[PDB]
């Protein structure tokens, strides 16, 4: 579907094209989302070497963007030392959370200007 | 050695779209016993004069999900292998092997099928041993591996496969010992 | 793969060859290891020659560069074979004399023929030894040597020639391997393991790997692809210091596709699992 | 009442015992049933077979069975005289293990070739065989090779003689006799 | 076992169409690795009211 966003660029919003999927086992999503990536890279390298650049706002949402990711990297981090470390419980909540996140970032991911 | 370096030098260099031989992947659904199962029909085009003569042989090898596991998969991959023996001009074949299920709807789905084709004057007389050529090196990513029952032409009463609701092995596990959709997306520029 | 001679086989016919890597550590207790490549096959419809050869072709595929630039073949011998050379033994398996394993070309051949199933134990609130006991007494297990983790069960009444391997990390959370010449074996084995077992002794069936590094695996790309794209915004957040190029976004965002379908991948092992 | 009316779905459908009995063998990954027939039953008229039927009880889903059937006639005491007619199922086991346990119902049909009407389509339900690794883990049905050399109960030779892949060959030699076979039957085989 | 025995009672009448349950079967040339083979579909269907539940095979 077409989704106009105007707060990514500083004049016009392109009505970017949004892709969603939804599905009961994460794992179809995995395969599906590793797909319809990889053809974007395809897209995107056959267009390079030809296509131009739109500008961005360049400020708010791309430091949004930086904060949101570095508290879950941050997080993340904690986790892989705690699970280096082998008190008690090894990996189950912390494998319950990282999906969390996964899920998280799944929702916007590569919005391709 | 002459039919071998006029057909080497035709594919290699010529650095086009339309080559003398090909190797086309195909993927389709067709129905076993009960289950359904993924097939992958590699067709072989002969679109030159060439002829691939004899000592021809053609190696598919059908690579699965691409990581360094710790302990190991059963079967890392698979090849088939098979004589390509006179195969003249404008001349093809079409070689159907599964991909499909292991076992318990057991497919992790980037796949690769790689043909390369191999030359060897050992098979003739030798005198230093043979040849493998690349072709085609396609890819299997989920999109094309997805099948829509609902929208189908037919519309006709297909049942509702539903994969099993375990693993033979688990169910045998239990026996011996007695929620929201997830979602992801994209934007790209129009 | 294998590949006949057409100077033998007039006739074409498919040929399926099933590959498999063996990681064997060598004396655990650098370290070296052991990595062994094989196929296998049906003698049975090769033979209709009395003879034939094959020749063995050993192919590498680079996985990191989506140009596929690096596809290297190796020709890496070729192999004879009559009824003659089995009749006299030689290269056959054939069961209770060749107990003592002493040509490890045997071993890997068992190692490859066999069905094999992968397994995690965890007894969560207790310690885990009871494995060694019917390993060594019950199932009656020589270790071999060479590979002091590899158990050949000669108990001698159908569990002839089965094998296992057990890593025991974290003496609560082992895993344990069956090779298996059917999966009939490999139940009256599960059957026979769990009654010895503890009660909070929980089997889990492994397709792909351990739990352990499926989390590793998922950790190490998500952590990487949002390096990434905090590396995204510092790019930017440089740009704003001196309205940003759309092709240094496209560049980031390359980047951050390659890491995406890694977490992507590994998502789908642990969901999965 | 509920009984009253199967017995009753019984004679609604429709005496001479026209098989012997059931017995059972388990090879390696390979189930063989089989079965003793009378001399009433001839297959000489009568296209046979039979099948496995799992119970739901246990199979909670559609896995199809497959199973192969063998006709072995064998002449008993040569040197009127008896033949013995045995038939015989042949499947995998693996998927039946699945809960530790199943309980098969065996069918052998019956029908005849003579009559293009389709007439006469009989059945027998011919008994039931039930099966755990508690059973297997204690032998049982297995056939484990050098111990179970003497073969005594027969249908362990049937077993043998169902599972196994069989091959039939003619040999002529036409400006010889032929006797060396029981030689190398008897000396360099060295059969019993 | 009511259901049961009126469909059996549907079956084992000749009505002069095989009403409450039919199997159709059927040719069809397939391909496996290098073989055409040939297959049979055999189509059960329930055109009658009749639902062959639980015990049936």
């Amino acid at each position: 579907r077409e989704v106009a966003m105007t707060d990514l660029c500083p004049a016009g919003p392109i009505q970017a094209v949004e892709i969603q999927v939804e599905s009961s086992s994460l794992a179809d999503i995995c395969r599906a989302h590793h797909a319809v990536v990889g053809r974007m890279q395809t897209m995107v390298t056959e267009q390079a070497t030809q296509g131009s650049s739109a500008p961005d706002l360049r400020v708010q949402y791309l430091r949004q963007i930086h904060a949101n990711h570095e508290t879950l990297l941050r997080e993340v981090q904690t986790l892989r030392d705690r699970l280096c470390t082998e008190d008690e419980a090894s990996s189950c909540a912390t494998a319950q959370r990282l999906l969390q996140v996964y899920r998280q970032l799944r929702h916007p991911s590569l919005i391709l200007l | 050695l002459n039919e071998a370096m006029n057909v080497s030098c035709a594919l290699l260099s010529s650095g086009t779209g339309p080559r003398p031989i090909s190797c086309t992947t195909s993927t389709t659904w067709s129905r076993l016993q009960t289950q359904d199962v993924l097939m992958a029909t590699c067709v072989l085009e002969n679109s030159s004069s060439f002829s691939l003569d004899q000592g021809w042989t053609l190696c598919i090898q059908v690579l699965t999900s691409s990581c360094a596991l710790d302990l190991d998969s059963a079967c890392s991959a698979i090849t088939y292998t098979i004589p390509v023996d006179q195969l003249g001009p404008g001349a093809r074949r079409e070689v159907t092997l599964p991909l499909g299920p292991g076992e318990n709807g057991g497919l992790d789905l980037p796949v690769t099928v790689s043909c390369t084709l191999f030359y060897s004057l050992r098979e003739v007389v030798g005198g230093q041993e043979g040849v493998c050529l690349p072709l085609s090196r396609h890819t299997v990513d989920m999109l094309q591996c997805l099948r829509f029952p609902g929208l189908a032409p037919p519309h006709t009463r297909a049942p509702s496969p539903l994969g099993p609701t375990r693993d033979p092995v688990a169910t045998f596990l239990e026996t011996c010992r007695e929620l929201p959709p997830s979602v992801a997306s994209i934007k790209v520029s129009a | 793969s294998l590949l006949m001679d057409q100077a033998h086989d007039s006739r074409f016919r498919l040929l399926k060859c099933q590959n498999r890597v063996i990681k064997l550590s060598t004396n655990p207790f650098k370290k070296e290891c052991v990595q062994i490549i094989t196929a296998v096959t049906s003698l049975s419809p090769l033979l209709t020659f009395s003879k034939f050869c094959c020749t063995v072709l050993l192919q590498i595929m680079e996985r990191e560069s989506g140009n596929c630039p690096k596809d290297r073949y190796v020709v890496c011998g070729r192999v004879f074979l009559s009824l003659e050379d089995l009749s006299t033994g030689k290269y056959l398996l054939t069961f209770p004399k060749k107990k003592p394993i002493e040509h490890m070309e045997d071993l890997f051949a068992l190692l490859a023929a066999f069905h094999k199933s992968c397994f995690q134990i965890t007894s969560p609130g207790y310690a885990l030894n009871s494995m060694k006991v019917w390993l060594l007494e019950h199932m009656k297990c020589e270790i071999i040597k060479e590979f002091p983790e590899v158990y050949f069960c000669e108990r001698p009444g159908s569990f002839y020639g089965t094998l296992f391997t057990w890593k025991q990390r974290t003496p609560f959370e082992g895993i344990l391997i069956i090779y298996s010449r059917n999966q009939t074996v490999m139940f009256q084995c599960l059957h026979n393991l769990i009654r010895i077992l503890p009660i909070n002794c929980f089997l889990k069936n492994l397709k792909s790997g351990s739990e352990n590094f499926l989390i590793d695996n998922m950790a190490f790309t998500l952590e990487k692809e949002l390096v990434t794209l905090s590396s995204l915004s510092s790019a930017i957040a440089k740009h704003e210091s001196n309205k940003v190029s759309g092709a240094l976004y496209r560049e980031i965002t390359l980047k951050v596709a390659e890491v995406q379908l890694k977490s992507d991948f590994a998502a789908q092992k642990l969901s999965n699992l | 009442i509920i009984s009253k009316s199967y017995k009753a779905l019984i004679n609604l459908v429709q005496s001479e015992q026209l098989v012997e009995k059931i017995w059972y063998r388990v090879i390696d990954d390979s189930l063989v049933v089989g079965v003793k027939t009378t001399s009433s039953l001839k297959l000489s008229l009568n296209d046979v077979t039979l099948s496995l039927l799992m119970d739901q009880a246990h199979d909670s889903r559609f896995r199809l069975l497959k199973c192969q059937n063998r006709v072995i006639k064998l002449s008993t005491n040569p040197f009127k005289k008896e033949c013995v007619q045995i038939i015989t199922a042949v499947t995998s086991l693996s998927p039946l293990l699945t809960f530790s346990k199943f309980c098969c119902t065996v069918l052998l049909q019956i029908m005849e070739r003579e009559s293009g009407n389709c007439p006469k389509d009989r059945y027998v339900v011919c008994g039931r065989v039930f099966l755990s690794l508690e059973d297997l883990s204690t032998g049982k049905y297995l056939l484990t090779f050098p111990k179970k050399k003497p073969i005594e109960h027969m249908e362990d030779l049937f077993a043998l003689l169902a599972a196994f892949h069989k091959s039939c060959f003619q040999i002529t030699s036409p400006g010889y006799a032929l006797n060396s076979m029981k030689v190398w039957l008897l000396e360099h085989m060295k059969c019993e």
